[PDB]
RNA sequence: UAUAUAUAUAUAUAUAUAUAUAUAUAUAUAUAUAUAUA
RNA sequence: UAUAUAUAUAUAUAUAUAUAUAUAUAUAUAUAUAUAUA
């Protein structure tokens, strides 16, 4: 290969280190990272030349044809608008032109340019149309070059330098060789003939290059012109290359790909012409597979256990396939094709239709296929101007068919009124779903305890926040004068300081702000339309409690918030899968744009009448969250009208409704256009966090319950259609996520239901939401959408488009972020590739490609020095990422799901243990005096030699600069604490409890000498961890990076040879592999597309385990004894903080302390005290308390069973009786269980019995020091 | 595949055509010229009668 | 100008029959390579 | 060189599937003509 000749050698070192030829080492780490730095981009392109192209792939002239950004700009009251070309007003995206003519360029490299100086301050000063059009043409076609985690350029180096050579194969009988070979891909033809384009002489100029702040782009000849497009359609191209590489697709597939997105990046707008023709890869692909005579295969039998609202489900073995389980629906081939036929790419509906029909049955190559050509879709972060936007989405307002008429209401009762009796409908049942739910409300003591209060007041504040500038306004307005703590260096946007200054003042005053503007923001999107995020004040987040409250329980009392809980997210994943298979029918719905529906006309009046309503009965003179019951006049009777008191919480439905009625004030301020920000209302509800899912999912619920009991039977046609949509319930029949929702039938007798009925039950749904105005976008495929994850015939289906392995967003004109950030980047780039199953040894190689490239650095003072490091590439193995071979080691046989932390490190150790022994041995000299694990051999030496403790103390350093204190600041740093403590602590009870417990505490600690210095979580660090968080979120200044910089080298360079004490307590541990455990399900039925023979790792991970979660036993340890807890502090800190206490066995008073130490009265605090057992704690429960937790990779799995009864800490047969944990088995076994599991998930291939063997020392021995330790900390 | 299918649905037709009408004549022999008679026209006219 | 019905022509889709091409499976013959025996 | 076994390729026959062409039938769309209604 040619091209390996053509790398540098440090790089052609990389390449066979990654390809496994060579154990990689720091000196070629260091050699390939610090190259990368230094060499020019455009020599990625170069390298291109010497692949010798053999694919029927034209890159047309057509997209050098620049159309006129002068016409897709215009200025009307005084805003920047974007004046679609088409007739159609949603080409609102960036056009096709070309940006050259808006260059300067630059002293540092003359060849590349950016905006005339000129151009922007004509724009800031004289506010010169032509100039502000240039200048936000320019700014938004910068920050969709910039949607990329990093320059594209490099992931097109890393996928060449990985690709330059084949990987050597290991020793497994599985370990198939890639299928897929360079010069048969389209993608990187077509990025040669396109690159063809940018030459002058050899020298491949880049369109574009990405900065920190933003992109700059090269001033073309007098011949040439660059169209911003080109970068664009470059992207796309190296992501579908990247992509269909590590999915190891068909090229016919990928020559699909490529001309489709040619075809998009030819015409005018390519986003928009992308995003119109979005969904015809699915629909071509997953909508229809099985509409066909040959069909048959093997599927899961999946059980949903009887009582529902738990979502337990049961793997109950597999069902064969036959025709009369074929899908029903009709095909989507005849929509696709003739939407297809308006962009003349029939050819690709051809071509996949026909190499679709080559899979009647379902099996691993039929899913495989879905996933491949699924995998198709743009995965670029579409961006456009956020004035647009927010012009094009809030513009809209629901329609409704029937509206309640005004003769239906009483009289006012101030602000709101009730709903006649004799008025029935939808609309009725609604009144009464949400004025029951108040009722049950209304009378509820578990309001008005202290600690519950001080919960939700606390709820209110985070890190983030809006809106301050208008809080400032508003009650400056009204003559309150508001505190201030700039010089404590918090951000006055942040939610924290708008409440520190809040803290003080009585309540009722602060009534006239809640009518106050609100700051809006924007975030996009990989395959829709960019989100928005609405952060209310603080003040107005406190006075719309009622309607949060009324919601919850709503959802947790009826149909118990169909998942809303969000415990684990993966309980979702059965659902589907049940929900996909043979035997049941499903159907996919979801609200057109909840948020745009819900409206006060219609909806909101009646949740405002009927929360009111339901709010009666309790005392009138009962005030709420400091809001005192008032007077308001009752009108609903002509003759005899008067005035009568109200509760508190009757009080904020008043103002509720009143702000309601008024709808939302928003204020835009858009950076990326020019000077044209402004304000406009709007009833779209806000709908920024999970805090809107809650209303939408109650009332989503509520109109779905009514439709399926009331409407449907009355209206339907079909005799049959009613026999079976009667004897139907939500509870079991229907679940919902905010607008998402997912339906499912009652099981047809060993049938399915006519299509006909389908279609007459699927128009009435779309009826009956058009009468209240909600457009239901149902659509019936047998397949299983629901928070973005999708299931065929109870296999899941990654769909990884959605993930694209080189975009990220970025809301801002600038990234804002310092270079160690990159390393996290990394590693959550990585994850993904597991999560999604992807080719695990090439996905592994790239993988360190990145990795490499990340792990160098440097920085420079904004007039001063520069600074620099790099880390030993061991970091990145504590960080979770297996490596490839090790020295003396045989290259991949470390699996993916090794966990990260001190177990990866374990693990791998243990593995490797003799080798190194009787290495050392040979090579060094013997230490001076013996060792607890290892012999005289001394092995430390030769990890040092390996550079091991550096990269792992390396990867124990913080990556983000620290802000300093000052101490007038300080006297602001107190402002701020004593009023986050005096909003904290309201009333007293709270504060004397803590106070209490925590002179206790430090008393019982000290005198009884368990140890001092210990962090115990207590509500007095609360406003602690609140002002760090707030300071933290500021810029930091240049000296703290300095500081890091420094510290860090010195972390490097300061030589230590040993880990932290609980790995090598760890290290003290021999585990031992027997045979395979008896298979979870059969490996024919496939589980998750990709996890096949082929990806053999995955498929032997999920075939032994089984991927559907079942701890019928376990229950994962969810049942923490403190239920209720601040936010701020942390659970897991808390149960660890009991347990080990309890092991150590301290006196109860101990106990006590701590708990009141978190607000728990006394006589709660001897309950809760009471509970604490060694018995009925789970394993990982208990584990938890040394930090032995379960990796994130491992959620998919059905761990349970495996860590219960196959990892044996004492074998009778095989153990040496030396590691007998005696007595404290109790606690001692969960810890050698989970070190076992761990070992056992870092090998790759089948999961094996994991067996104790050996401790050097005693057990007893081991269960002291670690007594010891959990005593020190 | 095939025989579960098979086995399961017996809506597969395949059933014997009884139903098969008639509306023609009930017979199955036909009268037939096998040797044609000859036209005359000059001598022997009047003999026979078409 | 629009709607409905009938007839004719063209295009597209589906089914049946015939011909051609490609792929897969089975059987027979020939050639090449590898292994074993003489 | 002969025999046996395995693999690959070619040729022939049979069967299945896909694509193209021709013929027949059905459905949809477009155009033209006739009739009826507005």
């Amino acid at each position: 290969e040619e091209l390996f000749n053509a790398l540098p050698q440090p790089l052609q070192q990389l390449s066979l280190a990654l390809a496994g030829e060579i154990p990689l080492t720091d000196h070629i780490f260091e050699q390939a990272a610090s190259t990368w730095h230094v060499q020019p981009r455009s020599l990625t392109y170069k390298l291109l030349d010497h692949i010798p192209f053999s694919t029927p792939v034209v890159v047309p002239p057509s997209i050098y044809h620049s159309l006129d950004w002068s016409k897709c700009f215009a200025v009307n009251q005084d805003r920047v608008e974007r004046v679609p070309t088409i007739d159609d007003p949603d080409d609102v995206y960036v056009p096709n032109s070309d940006i050259g003519p808006l260059l300067t360029s630059l002293h540092t490299i003359p060849d590349y340019g950016f905006l005339h100086p000129a151009i922007e301050n004509d724009a800031t000063t004289l506010r010169a149309e032509r100039a502000r059009c240039a200048s936000t043409f320019y700014k938004i076609a910068s920050s969709q070059a910039r949607q990329v985690k990093l320059d594209p350029i490099r992931m097109l180096g890393f996928l060449l330098l990985v690709q330059a050579r084949p990987r050597v194969p290991s020793g497994l009988v599985t370990d198939q060789p890639t299928r897929r070979d360079p010069t048969q891909s389209p993608a990187l033809h077509a990025i040669w003939q396109v690159m063809q384009y940018y030459k002058v002489a050899g020298v491949y100029y880049a369109p574009a290059l990405v900065v920190p702040s933003g992109a700059i782009w090269w001033i073309p000849p007098p011949g040439k012109r660059n169209v911003v497009s080109v970068q664009y359609l470059l992207t796309d191209l190296i992501n579908l290359a990247i992509l269909a590489h590590m999915t190891d697709m068909s090229p016919t597939l990928e020559l699909t790909g490529v001309l489709m997105y040619l075809r998009a990046a030819s015409s005018h707008s390519h986003a928009y012409t992308l995003l119109q023709m979005k969904s015809v890869f699915p629909a071509l692909s997953l909508r229809s597979m099985y509409r066909n005579k040959g069909f048959g295969g093997k599927a899961p039998a999946i059980e949903w256990t009887e009582p529902r609202s738990k979502y337990k489900f049961r793997w109950t073995g597999v069902t064969q396939l036959h025709d009369g389980l074929r899908p029903r629906s009709p095909s989507m081939d005849v929509p696709t094709l003739e939407v297809l036929t308006k962009y003349e790419l029939v050819d690709i509906g051809h071509i996949i239709i026909r190499e679709r029909n080559a899979h009647p049955r379902h099996n691993h190559d039929s899913v495989r296929f879905v996933r491949d050509v699924m995998a198709l879709t743009s995965g670029m972060y579409l961006v456009r101007q956020p004035t647009m936007s927010v012009l094009r989405e809030y513009s809209q307002v629901p329609d409704i068919k029937d509206p309640i008429p005004p003769s239906a209401w009483t009289g006012p009762i101030g602000n709101v009124r009730y709903l006649l009796p004799s008025v029935q409908g939808p609309a009725r049942h609604l009144y009464d779903t949400w004025r029951a739910a108040a009722r049950q409300i209304a009378q509820d003591p578990q309001w008005h305890d202290p600690l519950n209060q001080a919960i939700m007041r606390a709820q209110y504040v985070t890190a983030r926040g809006g809106s301050s500038a208008s809080l400032k306004f508003a009650l400056k307005v009204t003559g309150i004068v508001l505190p201030e703590y700039d010089d404590s260096k918090v951000k006055k946007s942040s939610k924290i300081y708008q409440a520190a200054q809040i803290a003080r003042i009585a309540f009722m005053l602060l009534i006239a702000a809640i009518h106050a503007e609100v700051t809006m923001g924007i975030r996009n999107q990989v395959q829709r339309r960019a989100r928005s995020i609405m952060p209310l004040n603080v003040i107005q987040q406190a006075i719309s409690a009622p309607h949060t409250l009324v919601a919850n329980y709503i959802n947790k009392h009826m149909n118990l918030s169909t998942t809303s809980g969000s415990v684990v997210t993966d309980k979702v994943i059965p659902l589907i899968l049940y929900a996909s298979t043979p035997p049941n029918t499903v159907v996919n719905v979801d609200i057109k744009a909840c948020d745009a529906s819900i409206t006060y006309n219609y909806f909101l009046s009646v949740i405002c009448g009927a929360m009111h309503e339901g709010f009666e009965v309790g005392n009138a003179d009962a005030a709420f969250m400091g809001v005192p019951s008032t007077i308001v006049s009752d009108r609903r009777s002509s003759v005899a009208p008067y005035s009568r008191p109200i509760s508190g919480l009757q009080t904020m439905v008043q103002h509720l409704a009143d702000l309601y009625a008024a709808g939302f004030r928003y204020s835009v301020s858009d950076a990326f256009s020019s000077g044209n920000k402004f304000s406009f209302p709007t009833s779209t509800f806000p709908s920024g966090s999970t805090a809107t899912s809650t209303e939408h999912t109650a009332n989503n619920s509520t109109m779905m319950e009514y439709f399926l009991n009331v409407h449907a039977p009355s209206h339907v046609k079909s005799a049959s259609l009613k026999r079976i949509l009667t004897d139907m319930t939500i509870q079991r029949n229907y679940v919902c996520q905010g607008d998402d929702g997912i339906l499912l039938l009652p099981h047809e007798a060993a049938s399915k239901i006519s299509a006909d009925d389908m279609n007459e039950l699927l128009t009435c749904l779309r009826d009956y939401g058009q009468l209240f105005g909600w457009n239901y976008d149902i659509d019936w495929s047998d397949t299983a959408e629901y928070l973005k994850l999708y299931a065929l015939m109870g296999c899941r289906i990654p769909n990884t488009s959605r993930h694209p392995p080189v975009g990220k967003e970025y809301a801002a004109p600038q990234t804002d972020e310092i270079w160690p950030s990159l390393i996290d980047i990394v590693i959550g780039h990585h994850l993904n590739g597991v999560t999604d199953v992807l080719n695990w040894r090439e996905w592994l190689r790239f993988s360190w490609a990145f990795a490499c490239y990340s792990s160098r650095g440097g920085y420079t003072n904004p007039k001063g020095q520069s600074f620099s490091a790099q880390y030993p590439w061991w970091t990145f193995v504590y960080l979770g990422i297996p490596p490839i071979l090790l020295p003396g080691q045989t290259p991949f046989i470390h699996s993916c799901y090794m966990p990260p932390g001190d177990q990866g490190m374990f693990s791998i150790l243990n593995g490797w243990r003799d080798w190194l022994i009787s290495h050392a041995s040979t090579t060094l000299p013997p230490l001076r005096h013996n060792h607890p694990v290892w012999g005289l051999s001394d092995v430390p030496s030769l990890l040092s030699q390996f550079g091991v403790y550096a990269g792992y103390h390396a990867a124990q350093h913080y990556r983000r600069p620290k802000p300093a204190p000052e101490t007038a600041s300080s006297d602001s740093i107190n402002q701020i604490t004593s009023d986050l403590t005096e909003y904290l602590f309201y009333d007293s009870a709270l504060k004397a409890r803590v106070m209490k417990g925590r002179y206790n505490w430090e008393r019982l600690s000290s005198s009884l000498s368990l140890n001092v210095g210990s962090r115990v979580p207590s509500l007095f660090d609360v406003p602690g961890k609140w002002v760090a968080a707030g300071r933290d979120a500021e810029k930091p200044p240049p000296s703290s990076v300095e500081d890091m910089f420094t510290s860090l080298n010195r972390c490097i360079r300061r030589p230590t040879h040993s880990f932290s004490r609980l790995l090598e307590l760890y290290l003290r541990v021999h585990v031992t592999l027997g045979e395979s455990i008896p298979l979870a399900i059969d490996p024919d039925v496939p589980q998750v597309a990709g996890a096949d023979p082929a990806n053999d790792d995955h498929w032997f991970k999920y075939t032994c385990l089984g991927d559907i979660p079942s701890a019928t036993r376990n229950y994962f340890g969810e049942s923490l004894f403190v239920g209720r807890v601040v936010s701020g502090l942390d659970v897991e800190a808390v149960d660890a903080t009991l347990l080990r206490l309890k092991i150590l066995g301290a006196p109860p008073e101990a106990f006590i302390a701590v708990l009141n130490g978190i607000g728990m009265s006394d006589s709660e605090a001897h309950q809760i005290a009471g509970r604490i057992s060694l018995a009925n704690a789970q394993l990982v429960q208990i584990a938890r308390v040394v930090h032995l937790s379960i990796p994130s990779s491992w959620m998919t799995l059905n761990t349970g069973p495996y860590i219960h009864h196959h990892a044996y800490d004492f074998k009778p047969g095989i153990t040496q009786p030396s590691a007998k944990s005696r007595d404290k088995s109790i606690w001692m076994s969960p810890i050698l269980k989970l070190l076992c599991t761990s070992y056992a998930m870092t090998v790759a291939g089948p999961v094996r019995t994991s067996i104790v063997t050996e401790i050097d020392g005693s057990a007893a021995a081991l269960s002291g020091n670690l007594r010891v330790w959990m005593r020190d900390v | 595949s095939k025989h579960l299918s098979a086995y399961l649905d017996s809506a597969v037709a395949n059933g014997p055509e009884l139903i098969v009408e008639d509306t023609g004549l009930c017979t199955s022999f036909m009268l037939l010229d096998n040797i044609p008679s000859a036209h005359l026209t000059k001598e022997l006219i009047g003999f026979t009668w078409f």
